[PDB]
């Protein structure tokens, strides 16, 4: 959706 | 990377890969780097010391593979390319290694976020995590000292942070490293950063997040006993950082 800095999905 | 497993850049979607175009139809492999924000990539200024033409370089995001695609890829120009002023270079160290690049799309856009692209988190001044974390390297650098290509596909692997006291030790590098830098090896000298990993990151977590803590910049041989590799010490230059990502 938009950045979450360190977030791997 | 010496060791350390093959993956895909789901698992690293802050990793960048920059080229370098030739004349003659070529585009080498230059540098790994990292995402800190839509339009900023970080790496290593010695990627760029031999060559600071901007207009010649390629970043891709979404990458798994080295000259092959991956699918939801993107590929950038550098619009603004910034290395460090006070770079040195000894016989083996390099100082105030960091460089940013500022990328910029064909259609005139930054990085869109997706299941391969993300950004990393940057410390906060001078907070680093203590020696003996586990932080991961990611990058398509050499397998082993003596190859004289890189891989295909991604790869990344586990090192530890060691002290800058062990890391000074006559033995090891001395006082080669600084203040600004950081060493991390692993426990048993299996698996390390390598030629071709320059620029690319050394991520631990902080605080609860992933944080770019390191920039993969030089190390004696690959995974050698007592030369620990040595990463530029991000949480220094956070300044700098700001001065030019604001
Ligand atoms: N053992 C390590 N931890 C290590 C890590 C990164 C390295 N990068 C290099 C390196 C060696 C030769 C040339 C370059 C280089 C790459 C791009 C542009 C200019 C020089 C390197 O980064 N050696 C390296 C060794």
């Amino acid at each position: 959706l938009k950045f979450q800095c360190g977030q791997k999905t | 990377i010496i060791g350390g497993e093959f993956t895909t850049i789901e698992n690293q979607p802050w990793f960048a890969a920059i080229y370098r175009r030739h004349r003659g139809g070529s585009v080498t492999y230059v540098c790994g780097g990292s995402l800190m924000s839509p339009c900023w990539v970080i790496s290593a200024t010695h990627c760029f010391i031999d060559y600071p033409k901007k207009e010649d370089y390629i970043v891709y995001l979404g990458r798994s593979r080295l000259n092959s695609n991956t699918q939801g890829e993107m590929k950038f120009e550098v619009e603004n390319l910034i290395l460090h002023k006070d770079y040195s270079a000894d016989t083996l160290a390099h100082h105030n290694d960091i460089a940013l690049l500022k990328i910029r799309s064909k259609e005139g856009r930054c990085a869109q976020p997706s299941r391969t692209i993300q950004t990393i988190c940057l410390p906060s001044m001078y907070n680093d995590p203590q020696f003996g974390t586990s932080c991961e390297i990611t990058g398509f650098g050499k397998e082993a000292s003596t190859d004289y290509l890189y891989p295909e596909q991604l790869k990344m692997t586990v090192v530890k942070l060691i002290s800058h006291r062990e890391c000074q030790q006559p033995h090891y590098y001395g006082s080669e490293v600084t203040t600004k830098m950081l060493c991390a090896a692993d426990p048993q000298w299996k698996t390390d950063s390598c030629q071709g990993d320059s620029g690319g990151p050394l991520v631990c977590s902080l605080q609860g997040r992933m944080t770019l803590t390191g920039i993969v910049s030089w190390g004696r041989g690959c995974a050698l006993k007592d030369k620990p590799g040595v990463y530029t010490r991000v949480s220094h230059f956070l300044p700098w950082i700001r001065s030019h990502t604001k």
